[PDB]
C-alpha cells in the first residue's frame, strides 16, 4: 500500500464527518508520518534539478557557446524518461533510492555525449573543417571508447544486484536506475548527437574580436595543458620511485577499509520521537498515570513541541496496567532549535530520578518495517533446557556488564518484568467433613474476579452487551476473597478462609520465544561517538562470559546489518574481476587491462579520506559509492590507454605515444570529471530535512572522484609505460 | 482470562510446531502476556510474495485445531500480515467537557472506526476505547444474605 | 503442489455444513505428503530398565516434538502414546451400588476442575488502589492417591463409597493401538516422512 495516498483518503474521510458531529466534539490528528514522506521526496527532486543546472554550467564554461551545450544537455532527460518506462515494465516504483540513483546518474549520462561534442569542437577549430564532414571524422575516432566505456560501466552494477538480504533490495534500486540510464545514453550518444551536431552547428571561425570572461578561460587552458606536459614528462623518467609511492597509497586504504567503524544506515530527524514507560509488576494504572503526568509537565514549556499523545495501558512489546507509550511530535524544522536527538536525552535525564520506573525516549527507525526504534536487537535465548529462572538470572549478569562499558548508553530489556503471584491450596478433607460440596467452592472462586458476558440487548439501534462482574470494592485485597461464604450441610455458612491457604511465589509474567527456543528480547542503543558494528561486536563478546548453554541471535535491523558486512569482499571481488575480463575482450591483451586495475585503489584512497575528515561511517551508502568509483575511475583510465595503444601501432614508440595521448585528451577527462564532481555538490551541502541520508551517499563519491582525476592523469602514464615496458 | 504460563503450553508451542517447515523463512517468534492473548510472528525472506506465504501458514494451523482448546476455537485464530507500526492516529476530544470519555469512545466505535476501514489500503484500525454495555456490579455480601 | 492444495481447501469448506459435529469437533486435516518413510528413529532398553509405556512416553514428550523443528520433515508418525490416567471400572460392582458410568464420569468432572484465575485489582477499580496481583487456585488432582478418593454417592442405601471401590485406577497409555519389535525385543519408534519439495 501507499503511505502518502492512504493517509490522504483518511484525511478526506474525516472532513466529511465534521458535518454529522454533535456540538462539543472535534476531530484531531495529533500524530502523522506522511507529512515527512512528502517533504523528503520533493527534497530529492529539488536536489535533482539543482544537479542538472550545475552540470549545465560547467558544460557552458568549456564549450563557450550555448548551442554546443544543449546537445549533451537534452540527452539527460530523454535518458531519464526512457528509464521511467523500464521501471514500469519491471514492477519498480518512485522512491528516494531510485531517485538517488538518478542524482548519481546525471553526472555520468552526459559523459558519453560530452566526448562527441568536444571532439567536433577540436576538428572544427583545428583544421577549419565543415561540421558535417567534421562529425564523421570525429566519430571514426571515438566510437571505440564509448562502446567500451558503456560496457565497462554498465557491468559494475550487475554483480551487486544479486546480493541477498535487505541490502540486496537497496542495491537493486541503484542497479536498474543507473545501469540502463547509461545504456540509454549510449545509443543516444551514437544515434541522436551526430544528427544534432551535423545540422544545428554553423562553422565557427576565429573571433577576430574575442572578448569576455570566457576569453581568459581558453588562453589559460592552453597554459595548463602546456604545463601538464612538462610535469608529465618529468615523472616518466622517475618511474621506479613513482611506483613505490603507489604501494604506500594502497596500504593505507587496505587498512583504512578494515579498521574504520561500520554501520548500516544513518538515522535522521523525522520530527517525532517515542517514549515508553514500564513500572514494576504490581503497579496499578493510577501509578502509571502519575508517571505520565510528570513526563507531561516537562514538555509543557519546551518551545519545540507541537503535541504529545499518550496511550495508557498499551505499549509495544507487552500490554498491562504498568505500561504506557507516548507519541510526541515536534514542530517543523525552520522554527525548531534543539533537534530531536538532543531532546530525547533531556527526557532521559529528568525522568531517571523521580518517576518510579524505566522511561526511555528513543528515536524512530531508519527503515519503517524493520523495527520500532533505532538501535540493535538481541535475542538472548537458552538452547539446552536450562529453565526459565536460570535464563532470567543470566540476563542481569549481562545487564551488569553493559552498564559500565563506555561503548554503550542505557542497554535495557523489552518486556514485562517478574512479579508476585498468589496461589490458593484447597483443603479437601476438611471440605468434605463440613458437608461442603466441592462444586460450590470451585465456582464461588471462578465467578469472583473475572467478568461474565451473558447475552445482548438493543441499545437505540445497536446490539450491545450485558456483562456481570463483582463490585469493585470487593476484589481489591486478598481479604475480600477470603470472606466469600459457601453453604454447608449443617445449615450455616463456612467462609473460604478456613478451607484455603494462600501462598506467594515469584514467576515471570511474559513467556517470549524465538526460533523454537525460550528467549528474552534485549535491546540497546550504542554510545555517542561509537558506531553500530562496534557495539554489535562488544555485545557478542560479553555473551561469551555467560553461563554455558545460553545462546544468542540477532534480529531485525541488526541481522540485516551483519548480513550486509559478510558480502562486501565478494561483491568488490566480482566487480573488479568482471571489468578486468571485459577489458581483455576490448583491448585484446592482458597487460593493458592490468593498467586499468591499478587506478581502482587511487579512487578508493579519496573515498576513505573524505569520510574521516567528516566523521561518517562505513554503511551501505558508502559501498554504493565504492562500486561507483570502480567504474568511473576506470573510465578516466580507459580514455588515455585506448588512444595510447592505437598511437603506438601506427608508428610510435612507447614513451612518445602516451605523452601525446594524455595531452590530446586532457580536455574531455577534466570535463566529465568535474561535471560528476559538481553533479554531487547538492548531495554534500544539504541542509534541511532528510539531509543526513544525502551526506552519506555524496561525500564518498565527492572525494573519490577528486582523488581519482588528480591522481589518474599523473599515474596511468606511469602504469602504461611500466607494464608494457617489461619486455 | 488465563495466565501466559498456560497459553505457552496449550496454544503457543502447538502452533510453532508447524511453522518450522514453512519455506522461505528467516525466523519466527512468539510472545504472551497477562492480557489473555498470544501472538506469533513469522518473518520471511526479503522478496517472498506476501500472499503465497500467507497461504502456507493457513495450511498448517488448521492441522492443529483438533488439539487446541474449545475456547480458542470459539474465539477463532486470526492470521493477518501487517506492518507493526502506526501510519496515523485519529482522535476525538471535547474541549468544553461536554461528553465524558465513555461517550467519546462509544461515538468512535459506532461511527468513525467502521468507515475508516472502507478506505483501501487501511490494514487494521486499533481502537483504544470500547463501546457501551450494560454493566451489572453485584455485591457478594448481599447475595449470600438471600441464599443466591 | 501448493496452488493445487488451495483448490481442495476451497471445496471441503463448502461441505462442512453437512458433516456431523464430531467430525468438525475433530477437524479435517489437508496435507500433501509423500506416502513413504524416509527413516525410522527408535528407542529401546537393553537392560529392561524401562517398560514400553515409559519409552513411548519419553518419545512423545521429548523426541518427536523437536524432530519436526528440522526443516523438510513433513510429518512424524509416532507408534506409541503418552501416559494417561486410566480408570478400569467393573460393571458388576457398579450395579451393586446402583450407579452408572455416567455417575463415575460426573464425579471426576466435579472433583478435577479447572478454576479460572482472575486478578486482584483489575481496572474498573477503586480510587487509591496501589497494588495489583494475580490470583489463582489449584483445582485439579495430581497423583493416584487423590483419584482413589473421589467420593461417590450411592443410590441403594445412601452410603459414601470412594472411586477405588467400583473401579481400578492406574497410569497407562492413552491409546493401545500400535506396538513395535526391533530385534525380537519390545521398543518404540517414530516414522519420519519428508516434505514436498
Ligand atoms: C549500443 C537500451 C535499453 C536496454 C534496457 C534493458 C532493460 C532490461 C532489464 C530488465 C530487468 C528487469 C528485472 O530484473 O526485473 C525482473 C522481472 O523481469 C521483467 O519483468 C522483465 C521486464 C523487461 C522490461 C523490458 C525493458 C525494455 C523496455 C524498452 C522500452 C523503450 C525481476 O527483478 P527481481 O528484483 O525480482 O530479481 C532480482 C534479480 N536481478
Amino acid at each position: 500500500a501507499n503511505a502518502v495516498k492512504t493517509a490522504e483518503g483518511v484525511r478526506a474521510k474525516i472532513e466529511e464527518l465534521k458535518l454529522n458531529l454533535p456540538e462539543g466534539m472535534e476531530f484531531s490528528i495529533p500524530y502523522d508520518t506522511a507529512p515527512f514522506v512528502k517533504i523528503s521526496i520533493e527534497k530529492v527532486i529539488h536536489t535533482l534539478l539543482e544537479a542538472m543546472v550545475l552540470v549545465f554550467i560547467v558544460m557552458y564554461l568549456f564549450l563557450h557557446n550555448v548551442r554546443y551545450t544543449l546537445i549533451p544537455a537534452i540527452v539527460a532527460p530523454i535518458a531519464l524518461l526512457g528509464t521511467f518506462t523500464v521501471m514500469l515494465l519491471a514492477g519498480f516504483s518512485i522512491n528516494v533510492l531510485t531517485m538517488f540513483g538518478m542524482v548519481l546518474a546525471i553526472g555520468i549520462i552526459v559523459d558519453d555525449a560530452i566526448v562527441v561534442v568536444e571532439n567536433v569542437e577540436r576538428i572544427m577549430a583545428t583544421e577549419g573543417l565543415s561540421p558535417k564532414d567534421a562529425t564523421s571524422k570525429a566519430m571514426k575516432e571515438i566510437t571505440s571508447p564509448i562502446i567500451g566505456i558503456t560496457l565497462v560501466l554498465a557491468a559494475v552494477f550487475l554483480p551487486m544486484a544479486f546480493a541477498s538480504g535487505s541490502v540486496g533490495v537497496i542495491y537493486k534500486q541503484f542497479t536498474l536506475t543507473m545501469s540502463v540510464s547509461i545504456l540509454f545514453s549510449a545509443l543516444l550518444a551514437l544515434i541522436l548527437t551526430p544528427a544534432l551536431c551535423a545540422t544545428i552547428l554553423k562553422p565557427i571561425d576565429g573571433h577576430h574580436q574575442k572578448k569576455g570572461f570566457f576569453a581568459w578561460f581558453d588562453r589559460s587552458f592552453d597554459k595548463v595543458t602546456k604545463k601538464y606536459e612538462l610535469m608529465l614528462l618529468k615523472i616518466i623518467k622517475h618511474t621506479v620511485p613513482m611506483m613505490v609511492i603507489f604501494l604506500v597509497i594502497t596500504g593505507i586504504t587496505f587498512a583504512g577499509m578494515k579498521y574504520w567503524p561500520t554501520a548500516f544506515m544513518p538515522e535522521e530527524d523525522q520530527g517525532w520521537f517515542m517514549t515508553s514507560f514500564q513500572l514494576p509488576s504490581d503497579a496499578t494504572a493510577e501509578r502509571t498515570r502519575n508517571v505520565v503526568n510528570q513526563f507531561e509537565n516537562n514538555l509543557k514549556d519546551n518551545p519545540d513541541v507541537k503535541s504529545n499523545t499518550a496511550i495508557l495501558g498499551w505499549g509495544f512489546s507487552g500490554a498491562g496496567q504498568n505500561v504506557a507509550v507516548a507519541f510526541t511530535t515536534l514542530k517543523d524544522f525552520k522554527e525548531r532549535t534543539s533537534s530531536a536527538s538532543k531532546m530525547t536525552s533531556d527526557v532521559n535525564s529528568s525522568m531517571a530520578n523521580s518517576t518510579e520506573g524505566e522511561t526511555m525516549a528513543v528515536l524512530p527507525p531508519a527503515i519503517d518495517e524493520l523495527g520500532t526504534f533505532s538501535g540493535f536487537s538481541l535475542r538472548l535465548q537458552d538452547r539446552a533446557n536450562l529453565g526459565m529462572p536460570a535464563l532470567l538470572a543470566a540476563q542481569d549478569e549481562l545487564m551488569a556488564m553493559a552498564a559500565k562499558n563506555k561503548k554503550f548508553y542505557m542497554v535495557w530489556n523489552e518486556g514485562l518484568p517478574q512479579g508476585d503471584n498468589i496461589s490458593l491450596k484447597i483443603d479437601r478433607e476438611k471440605l468434605s467433613a463440613l458437608g461442603v460440596k466441592f462444586s460450590d467452592v470451585s465456582d464461588i472462586i471462578s465467578t469472583s474476579m473475572g467478568s461474565m458476558y451473558i447475552n445482548d440487548f438493543p441499545n437505540q439501534g445497536r446490539m450491545q452487551q450485558v456483562i456481570v462482574q463483582v463490585e469493585a470494592k470487593s476484589r481489591m485485597q486478598l481479604k475480600d476473597i477470603l470472606n466469600l461464604k459457601v453453604m454447608g450441610s449443617s445449615g450455616q455458612l463456612v467462609s473460604l478462609s478456613e478451607v484455603v491457604t494462600p501462598q506467594w511465589n515469584k514467576a515471570p509474567q511474559q513467556y517470549n520465544r524465538y526460533n523454537g527456543r525460550p528467549s528474552l528480547s534485549i535491546a540497546g542503543i550504542p554510545n555517542f561517538d561509537t558506531s553500530s558494528g562496534e557495539a554489535m561486536r562488544e555485545m557478542e563478546q560479553l555473551i561469551a562470559k555467560l553461563p554455558k548453554g545460553i545462546g544468542y541471535e540477532w534480529t531485525g535491523i541488526s541481522l540485516q546489518e551483519k548480513q550486509s558486512e559478510s558480502q562486501m569482499a565478494f561483491l568488490l571481488g566480482l566487480s573488479m574481476l568482471v571489468v578486468f575480463l571485459v577489458l581483455a575482450a576490448l583491448y585484446e591483451s592482458w597487460a593493458i587491462p592490468l593498467s586499468v586495475m591499478l587506478v581502482v585503489p587511487l579512487g578508493i584512497f579519496g573515498a576513505i579520506i573524505a569520510i574521516m575528515s567528516r566523521g561518517l561511517m562505513n554503511d551501505v551508502f558508502f559501498k554504493i559509492g565504492l562500486i561507483t568509483i570502480i567504474g568511473l575511475s576506470a573510465k578516466n583510465a580507459i580514455l588515455i590507454v585506448e588512444f595510447a595503444k592505437m598511437l603506438k601501432e601506427e608508428g610510435m614508440s612507447l614513451i612518445e605515444a602516451t605523452v601525446a595521448a594524455a595531452k590530446l585528451r586532457l580536455r574531455p577527462i577534466l570535463m566529465t570529471s568535474l561535471a560528476f564532481t559538481c553533479g554531487v555538490i547538492p548531495l554534500v551541502i544539504a541542509t534541511g530535512a532528510s539531509s543526513e541520508t544525502q551526506h552519506a551517499l555524496g561525500t564518498g563519491v565527492f572525494g573519490g572522484m577528486i582523488s581519482a582525476t588528480i591522481l589518474a592523469i599523473f599515474f596511468v602514464p606511469v602504469f602504461f609505460i611500466f607494464i608494457l615496458g617489461a619486455v | 482470562g488465563a495466565t501466559a504460563k498456560t497459553i505457552n503450553d496449550s496454544v503457543v508451542t502447538l502452533i510453532e510446531r508447524e511453522l518450522s517447515g514453512v519455506k522461505n523463512l528467516l525466523y519466527y517468534s512468539a510472545t504472551t502476556d497477562t492480557s489473555g492473548t498470544a501472538e506469533i510472528t513469522a518473518t520471511f525472506k526479503p522478496g517472498t510474495d506476501v500472499e503465497m506465504a500467507q497461504v502456507d501458514v493457513q495450511n498448517k494451523i488448521k492441522a492443529v485445531e483438533a488439539r487446541l482448546p474449545q475456547v480458542v476455537r470459539q474465539q477463532g485464530l486470526q492470521v493477518e500480515a501487517s506492518s507493526s507500526g502506526f501510519l496515523m492516529l485519529v482522535g476525538i476530544n471535547s474541549p468544553n467537557n461536554q461528553y465524558s470519555e465513555v461517550d467519546l469512545s462509544d461515538y468512535l466505535v459506532r461511527n468513525v472506526v467502521e468507515e475508516l476501514k472502507r478506505v483501501e489500503g487501511v490494514g487494521k484500525v486499533q481502537s483504544f476505547g470500547a463501546e457501551k454495555a450494560m454493566r451489572i456490579w453485584v455485591d457478594p455480601n448481599k447475595l449470600v444474605s438471600y441464599g443466591l | 503442489v501448493e496452488m493445487a492444495q488451495v483448490d481442495v481447501q476451497n471445496k471441503i469448506k463448502a461441505v462442512e455444513a453437512r458433516l456431523p459435529q464430531v467430525v468438525r469437533q475433530q477437524g479435517l486435516q489437508v496435507e500433501a505428503s509423500s506416502s513413504g518413510f524416509l527413516m525410522l528413529v527408535g528407542i529401546n532398553s537393553p537392560n529392561n530398565q524401562y517398560s514400553e509405556v515409559d519409552l513411548s512416553d519419553y518419545l512423545v514428550r521429548n523426541v518427536v516434538e523437536e524432530l519436526k523443528r528440522v526443516e523438510g520433515v513433513g510429518k512424524v508418525q509416532s507408534f506409541g502414546a503418552e501416559k494417561a490416567m486410566r480408570i478400569w471400572v467393573d460393571p458388576n460392582k457398579l450395579v451393586s451400588y446402583g450407579l452408572s458410568i455416567s455417575d463415575v464420569n460426573n464425579a471426576i468432572r466435579e472433583n478435577n476442575v479447572e478454576i479460572a484465575p482472575g486478578r486482584l485489582g483489575d481496572l474498573p477499580a477503586e480510587k487509591g488502589q496501589l497494588i495489583t496481583i494475580p490470583l489463582s487456585a489449584q483445582g485439579q488432582l495430581s497423583s493416584l492417591e487423590q483419584f482413589k478418593n473421589i467420593s461417590l454417592k450411592s443410590k441403594t442405601n445412601g452410603s459414601v463409597i470412594k472411586l477405588s471401590d467400583v473401579a481400578n485406577v492406574e497410569i497407562g497409555s492413552q491409546a493401545y493401538n500400535f506396538a513395535i519389535l526391533e530385534n525380537g525385543k519390545p521398543a518404540t519408534a517414530a516414522a519420519i516422512q519428508l516434505s514436498p519439495g
